[PDB]
RNA sequence: UAUGGAAGUUUGAGGACAGGUCUGUGAUGCCCUUAGACGUUCUGGGCCGCACGCGCGCUACACUGACGGAGCCAGCGAGUCUAACCUUGGCCGAGAGGUCUUGGUAAUCUUGUGAAACUCCGUCGUGCUGGGGAUAGAGCAUUGUAAUUAUUGCUCUUCAACGAGGAAUUCCUAGUAAGCGCAAGUCAUCAGCUUGCGUUGAUUACGUCCCUGCCCUUUGUA
């Protein structure tokens, strides 16, 4: 029954404590954002980390990867109205740490100045 | 993979200038650049055309010596070549067509840097 | 704050002598006036004044007759720097300073073109409305910086690494650039364990003369060990030194809990 | 518990005259998470009698 | 004369000049520099830049606590006329903010400025921890012609050192120190600025010359 720290996306998600506060450990999600999927994977929230089995898992990260559909209005997610395609994306633990280290890149291609600042500044 | 501005590719990169390219970029360009009109042809659309018009065959259009920094990218000036003044003298920029959504000021750097070394 | 680089250059042949002529007489007639700098033409000696009075490096007392003189605090700092650049040293000012509260660390070019590190002495650094004036700022600070600079000489004749002293003149102290960090500001250092075991045994070193350190705790030496700020040692005469072993070491058995992550 | 301190702890320590949020951290028990939850359970369950009613200090009874 | 007294510390606490005025004159003299070198003006940039040393501050290292509800408690203020300040109320939107009408040139309306700390009841449990939010990105806003070198506001994410601070030093004797917020001035936006205002509210002497620094006597002599 009691399960601690586990791992998956990449990241030794903690155990033995509050339900919310193991999420943050992810790079791309905090307090409000695993507050908020921890709302609306239908789980209490006084629930600690030793409980939560497989699909209990995977409700939530079921909904993280899809936020739109499962009622959050688009003004929750981290990183939305990408510049690419125009889509919102909620960029995850090392999806995020590669997405926003190009955004550097894409500002020095086209040699604009933070680029350029972190160009000759290193 | 061509510039897709925001899932916006190459005819209508090249015309939704000023009506609704404005529309579908960020907060800063929208209802910010409901404003902006200023004098957008000074001595800018007549180079603008002149100038891009002064490509023939494979080549750099004629840099445009101009006295702006503020103006974001236009539509109309992809794969341009302007000169931007940034307290020295007229340093030459050309335009690319992944430079939109961005400041003319942002490309030509005005302080140089501390050099240590 | 007191002192001043900006007006070493402008004076005159006559005037490092002249402002020198007050010297010698200082020791004896400490109120000097006009004419007895004469003696050790009819332009020579004012023209110096009229710097030395208006640059301030000699102090000016107003009368219908002939006035007496005592010099400045700022005269023996030129004096110092005239004796100074002639021994060998000091070519110029650094561009790194290097103010600390007590004693003035510039970067200074002796000759060969060698950055290195003076440090003019004198207390409580701003000049200060109260005091008396040739004597305190001067006189106290003079002698002062000898206490010290021939214990720091003394003691690297020791052979402790140490910084070793390279010049002293008239409450200026110049020595060894000691390039290094301070653990006070420390930041990453992979290897404390002979680290510390030369520092626990630095003690018995600061300890091999029957001494203590006092100031071993942190904010003194850098990796180079190099160590400063070395005047308030104590005697094995020295009547409570025996509390103060355990104040040294304990201190910087503390630090490295901390940062470092290290234990005896 | 996390195996078997629930139908342990809830035999072992209704020692003194007082127990409190913290004191059952000094017994090297589960900390002030689960521990206030038995203080409200067992505060409940007739044992320690609620001479407090509220948070960070509730001052309590043994086993009456 | 401790007593009584609102108050028994001055009740208490404050409010002629080598000063400025030839740059004030709508009084009154002398000496200096002149034309490709006397100016007006446009646009852009900087006044933020950073190995650094020095100094004023703000916030932190929490469990006398962080967060979520709930109680709801002041004073000083100040506001739109030849024009759009303060804004209630009514909607819209997480929010920032936006819209539609109102009152107040003001003990009246904003506004009882329904402020904050605080209080109660909960979670959290000693873990760089949920303290902390350094720095940086995304999106959305407002001002202003213009915010790019990030104005400021909002939402999400990213979570830096700091585990109580060396020698040194600053300030302070009662509604005061300290903690807390508010108003006004600068002002298109902008405090972490200053000057006032109230709210919670200590400890510790009530003296001394150890230092510090200042006043004031006596002393020696050109």
């Amino acid at each position: 029954s009691f399960q601690h720290i586990l791992r998956l996306l990449n990241t030794n998600v903690d155990g033995n404590i509050k339900i919310v506060y193991a999420l943050t450990t992810i790079k791309g999600v905090g307090r409000r954002y695993s507050n908020l999927v921890c709302k609306k994977a239908d789980v209490d929230l006084h629930k600690r980390a030793g409980e939560l089995t497989q699909e209990e898992l995977e409700r939530i990260v079921q909904i993280m990867q899809n936020p739109t559909h499962y009622k959050i209005p688009a003004w929750f997610l981290n990183r939305q109205n990408d510049i690419t395609d125009g889509k919102d994306y909620h960029t995850l633990a090392n999806n995020v740490e590669s997405k926003l280290r190009d955004d550097l890149e894409r500002l020095k291609k086209i040699r604009a100045h933070r680029g350029i600042r972190h160009f000759w500044g290193l | 993979k061509t510039h897709s501005y925001r899932g916006v590719d190459l005819e209508k990169l090249l015309e939704m200038s000023t009506e609704d390219f404005v529309k579908l970029a960020p907060a800063r360009v929208r209802r910010r650049f409901a404003r902006g009109m200023t004098s957008k042809p000074a001595g800018f659309m007549k180079k603008l055309r002149a100038a891009k018009l002064a490509a023939p065959e494979n080549e750099k259009p004629a840099p445009v010596r101009t006295h702006m920094r503020n103006m974001i990218i236009v539509p109309e000036m992809i794969g341009s070549v302007v000169g931007i003044y940034n307290g020295k003298a007229f340093n030459q920029v050309e335009i690319r067509p992944e430079m939109l959504g961005h400041y003319l000021g942002e490309f030509s750097i005005t302080y140089t840097p501390v050099r240590h070394g | 704050m007191k002192l001043d680089t900006s007006h070493m250059r402008y004076l005159t042949t006559d005037d490092f002598r002249v402002l020198q002529a007050v010297e010698q007489g200082s020791r004896s007639h400490e109120v000097v006036p006009t004419p007895l700098i004469h003696q050790i033409s009819q332009s020579g000696t004012n023209r110096a004044i009229s710097d030395l009075a208006k640059l301030s490096l000699i102090s000016k007392m107003r009368n219908v007759k002939y006035d007496g003189y005592r010099l400045t605090y700022n005269g023996i700092d030129y004096l110092a720097l005239k004796t100074m650049l002639n021994r060998d040293t000091v070519y110029s000012v650094g561009n790194t300073i290097g103010v600390g509260k007590e004693s003035d660390i510039y970067k200074v070019s002796d000759k060969n073109g060698n950055p290195r590190v003076m440090k003019i002495h004198r207390l409580g650094r701003t000049y200060l409305k109260k005091s008396n004036q040739g004597a305190n700022w001067m006189h106290l600070s003079r002698l002062a910086a000898n206490k010290e600079y021939q214990f720091m000489s003394m003691l690297y004749s020791k052979g402790f690494k140490v910084p070793e002293p390279f010049d002293n003149s008239r409450h200026i102290v110049v020595m060894e650039l000691i390039e290094g960090y301070p653990m006070r500001r420390l930041r990453k250092h992979k290897n404390i364990p002979k680290l510390y075991s030369d520092l626990m045994c630095f003690i018995v070193d600061l300890a091999n003369s029957g001494l203590i350190h006092c100031d071993f705790n942190e904010f003194n030496i850098m990796i180079k060990f190099v160590v400063i700020d070395f005047p308030q040692c104590i005697s094995i005469q020295h009547q409570d030194a025996d509390y103060y072993f355990q104040r040294d070491v304990d201190c910087i058995r503390r630090f490295f809990k901390k940062k470092l992550k290290y234990e005896p | 518990l996390d195996q078997e301190k629930y139908d342990r702890i809830l035999k072992e320590v209704p020692t003194y005259r007082y127990v409190s949020v913290s004191v059952l951290v000094d017994r090297l028990k589960i900390g002030g998470s689960l521990a206030r939850i038995a203080l409200r359970h067992l505060e409940k369950e007739g044992i320690i009698k609620p001479i407090s009613k509220h948070s960070k200090q509730a001052i309590y009874t043994r086993a009456t």
